[PDB]
RNA sequence: CACUAGGGUAAACCCGGUGACUGGGGCUAAGUCGUAACAAGGUAGCCGUACCGGAAGGUGCGGCUGGAAA
RNA sequence: ACUAUAGCUUUACAUUGUAUUGGAUACUAACUCGCGGCGAGGACAGUGUAUGGUGGGUAGUUU
RNA sequence: UGUAGGUAUAAGUAACGAUAAAGGGGGCGAGAACCCCCCUCGCCGAAAGACCAAGGUUUCCUGAUCAACGCUAAUCGGAUCAGGGUUAGUCGGGGCCUAAGGAUAAGCCGAAUGGCGAUCCGAUGGAAGAACCGGUUAAUAUUCCGGUACUGAUACUGGUGACGGAGAAGCGGGGCUCCCAAGAAAACCCGCUGUUACCCGUACCGUAAACCGACACAGGUGGUUGGGUUGAGUAUACUAAGGCGCUCGAGAGAUUCGCGGUUAAGGAACUAGGCAAAAUGGUCCUGUAACUUCGGGAGAAAGGACGCCUGUCAGGCCGCAGAAACCAGGCCCAGGCGACUGUUUAACAAAAACACAAGGCUAUGCAAAAAAGCAAUUUGAGGUAUAUAGUCUGACACCUGCCCGGUGCUGGUAAAAGCCCCAGUAAACGGCGCUAAGGUAGCGAAAUUCCUUGUCGGGUAAGUUCCGACCUGCACGAAUGGUGUAACGAUCUGGGCACUGUCUC
RNA sequence: ACCCUUGGUCAGGUUGAAGGUUAGGUAACACUAACUGGAGGACCGAAUCGGUAAGCGUUGAAAAGCUUUCGAAUGAACUG
């Protein structure tokens, strides 16, 4: 059957990459707590 | 006039549709016409807005003049045009200035006839001439409500009004919905009923040709649950109560127009 | 091996019968409810058509005199 | 059911002026709309404050 | 039913993941059912063969290794370690253009964060400036090489673009026609002899053991190609090319289960119910009823022929059987509900529920009513009363009675609304027993009837179900529509024929 | 789930609407017969989409499947 994860370069980088986190107040609050919990990967643009 | 189908499947039984007698053109002109999206009902923050919209056929918008200011200029009608953006036909024009324009189709205009529009045109069908200037009496439609702003009163398919009398600036017409209301003489009419007066005794068939419309089905709210409407819920059939809408605004007979409007000093009697 | 009377099969037709139940009609008396027509029969009568009434009937529209009174 | 409330609606004050004959009529200059200054309205309308109605549309609860 | 770690019990038990299948001979090795080579056998073959894209990311090739991983072992591996391997002026992309949408300018709105708003971004579309043939590696090739070519740079304001669907057609030897539901934008493009050729991708998997499913998982995954015989066919059966025998085996052949085959005589006696199975099935030629909205019903039903050889359909030949296997409608009579094709409870309900074409009522004269939003603004609609919106009914036919009393709806205080009163409105909600009116037509033991298996008739040997009637309708009834209705239904329900392991057993 | 923009897919067979032409017919239209035509939320049926009925599975091969059967299959279709 279909599973849920259905995966698209284009579509996981609009939704989740490092500029669509920028563009908005909310997306640097989201970078800014991860940043200060430490985290290795900053955002899904950090994974290869 | 109307084509009936034939009963060859039970969604032909009983479908009727137009005969397409008056259409002496099947392209548009190109430099008047573009491609139009379509809405869902969607405003411009995504959110639904209308419901029952969606889907049907694509589209090209054509450039309608509905203000017809080229005084004095005759045009020649060339080409009566389906347009699918109204339920009545167009009809392309040719100025001798070398100028094109679509306007709505009068009944009774035949290709290879002559239009003009301002004081000194005359009162034949297909003209456009200030208020002030049409005989009393006259069939007309296309009438402005303020003078340069475009005709918007008379439009759809086998409409027309009437100007029954003039009081100075101005002047009193009965619409198609039985008002009876004052209009400002020189706003602009034009001569004849709107044609295709065919169009109400089209009939369906079929839910697919809804669908092709671009119409989408519309649910009761007495099959809903309390949740969704008002008049939803219970155990087997009910009659909903009173007729409300969602917000449960009622259904029969109360008024909605603004009680303030300034625009009532001009309606002198009023009819829905 | 054909030909065929006769046999079986199916259908469909025609001719008859019977059937829970359910409708007119004729005749005889006269129980019941009214009085529609015959006199201008007490709202002149009748013809066609439509609607409606426990029933004769009533009303609308057009027609006729096979109607008085005038 | 109790109590509120969005919305809708009424009136007063502000925005808000002039003249005639007060209670209406008229005006244009506030204000509103249309066409590209001109036209159409007009102290109304809309908006703010206050106020009386209405309000399972929404909410918090009781039973 | 406390938490972490460790170890027990069930137990050497369930299970080792599609019943496409294996046998032998050699090789290597300490070790072989499984590794390598050969022969034979079997499976797929509109695929289980060959390609493109998404996605993955070295899984590709070679040498070492067999600890762990591989549902067994392994000398083998998509495993571990190391080395190697992807070559473009012409292929694909990008560079150019715009769609939905997004970000913005001038401006608008707004406690803040901000929300809007026409140029720019943005392919899934439009342009691209431009080839093939052959050979070659362990692993790349239109890229390397040999020919053959071509392309781009460089030094001597009206037209096009630019657009739909459907159908015909060009042993022996493209356009055309028809139709209505009327079929993007912008760039662009028209008219008015050398010397060079940049950047990114290129391995490998890709109906899968490498993607999405925790797995080397019987599932899901867009596009192209897809030989021969048979056929109407891309169905079906067999089979080339190519690819596979599905990573546990060997014996034995109890009970029992799963998937299949046959069955005397009977033939629904089974069961809640013919559930399941059996039966029907092709082409051609005859022949087709009630009813009907005149289209249908209809492939109704019911019959006949079919192989091979010879001769211009007849004569002959063979078999139990000529539609030959595979493939391939069961049919009829009569009811309830819903007109019909559709939609729905992803994962126990596909229906009589929803929708529907169509009817009515109500609102709305255009900054329309209405819907989102604090607002700006947007939808409605760039439509204009033959239009839009709210609401009920649900093709069609004949129709749709009485009530305005009740409840809704419409009219005529702070510093006038209302309320009253009167009038109206039932295809408004609602009612149809002292009253506002006391149920018209049509139906009726009904998807509604408690009593109740009501009573009578039919059907059966026997009928609480079914069909036709009756009417004291516990407690039908006219747009929360009444009563019918051809056609339609993986609907519910009754009776027949065919047929049969459903049953006697 | 719904919508918006831009693309793609649907073996084979059957039926035979509108319309047209030719004969008759009419004052003229109508109207009858043949040929043609190829419409349709039309029919049968692969791919495909769905999920009727039964069997199986129920520490499953699978946290919803498999086999047979069955619905739709030019459209209110399916799909990137
Ligand atoms: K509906
Ligand atoms: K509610
Ligand atoms: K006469
Ligand atoms: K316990
Ligand atoms: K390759
Ligand atoms: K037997
Ligand atoms: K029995
Ligand atoms: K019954
Ligand atoms: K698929
Ligand atoms: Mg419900
Ligand atoms: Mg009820
Ligand atoms: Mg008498
Ligand atoms: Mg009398
Ligand atoms: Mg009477
Ligand atoms: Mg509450
Ligand atoms: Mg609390
Ligand atoms: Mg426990
Ligand atoms: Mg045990
Ligand atoms: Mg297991
Ligand atoms: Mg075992
Ligand atoms: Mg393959
Ligand atoms: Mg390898
Ligand atoms: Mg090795
Ligand atoms: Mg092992
Ligand atoms: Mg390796
Ligand atoms: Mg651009
Ligand atoms: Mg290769
Ligand atoms: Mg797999
Ligand atoms: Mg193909
Ligand atoms: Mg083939
Ligand atoms: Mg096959
Ligand atoms: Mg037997
Ligand atoms: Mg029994
Ligand atoms: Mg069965
Ligand atoms: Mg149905
Ligand atoms: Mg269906
Ligand atoms: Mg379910
Ligand atoms: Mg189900
Ligand atoms: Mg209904
Ligand atoms: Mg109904
Ligand atoms: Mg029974
Ligand atoms: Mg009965
Ligand atoms: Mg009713
Ligand atoms: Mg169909
Ligand atoms: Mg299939
Ligand atoms: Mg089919
Ligand atoms: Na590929
Ligand atoms: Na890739
Ligand atoms: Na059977």
């Amino acid at each position: 059957m279909k599973r849920t994860y259905q995966p698209s370069n284009r579509k996981r980088l609009n939704k989740h990459g490092f500029r669509s986190r920028m563009a908005t107040a909310n997306g640097r609050r989201v970078l800014a707590a991860r940043r200060a919990k430490g985290r290795a990967k900053l955002t899904v643009s950090d994974e290869f | 006039g109307i084509r009936k189908l034939k009963p060859t499947t039970p969604g032909q039984r009983h479908k009727v549709i137009g005969a397409f007698d008056k259409i002496t053109a099947s392209t548009p002109e190109k430099s008047l016409v573009v491609g139009k999206k379509k809405t869902g009902g969607r405003n411009n923050t995504g959110k639904m807005t209308m419901r029952y919209i969606g889907g049907g056929h694509k589209q090209k918008y054509r450039f309608i003049d509905f203000k017809r200011t080229k005084d004095g200029i005759p045009a020649t009608v060339k080409t009566i045009e389906y347009d699918p953006n109204r339920s009545s036909r167009i009809a392309l024009l040719y100025y001798a200035d070398g100028a094109k324009a679509y306007i709505i189709a009068p009944d009774g205009l035949e290709v290879g006839h002559t239009v003009m529009s301002g004081s000194e045109a005359a009162p034949e069908v297909g003209n456009a001439l200030p208020l002030a200037n049409i005989p009393v009496g006259t069939i007309i439609h296309n009438i402005e409500l303020r003078p340069g702003q475009g005709a918007k009163m008379v439009r759809s398919a086998g409409s027309f009004a009437q100007l029954t009398s003039r009081e100075g600036t101005y002047v009193v017409i009965k619409m198609p919905s039985g008002e009876v209301r004052r209009i400002l003489s020189t706003c602009k009419a034009t001569i004849g009923s709107v044609g295709n007066s065919d169009h109400a005794l089209e009939k369906s068939g079929k839910a697919g040709r809804s669908r092709w419309l671009g119409r989408r089905p519309h649910n009761r709210g007495v099959v809903m649950n309390p949740v969704d409407h008002p008049m939803g819920g219970g155990e087997g059939r009910q009659s909903g109560g009173h007729p409300r809408s969602r917000k449960g605004l009622y259904a029969k007979g109360l008024k909605t127009r603004a009680p303030k409007k300034h625009s009532s000093k001009y309606i002198i009697e009023r009819r829905k």
